[PDB]
């Protein structure tokens, strides 16, 4: 499970927001700089940036 | 310091 370090505000509906401290699970996407991730409360997507998160 | 702003994708 990832960590979300810095609030990432989305600007759309589509990717969802975190702000610090909440966690996502990791789809795929090992390098670039947009990773998609699942939240584990609501069981939702949530195109989180490969920046403001990290493995921990 | 200085949050990477989102790169536009």
């Amino acid at each position: 499970t990832f960590v979300a370090l810095y609030d990432y505000e989305s600007r759309t509906e589509t990717d969802l927001s975190f702000k610090k401290g909440e966690r996502l699970q990791i789809v795929n996407n090992t390098e670039g700089d947009w990773w998609l991730a699942h939240s584990l409360t609501t069981g939702q997507t949530g195109y989180i940036p490969s920046n403001y998160v990290a493995p921990s | 310091a200085f949050a990477p702003p989102l790169p536009r994708r």
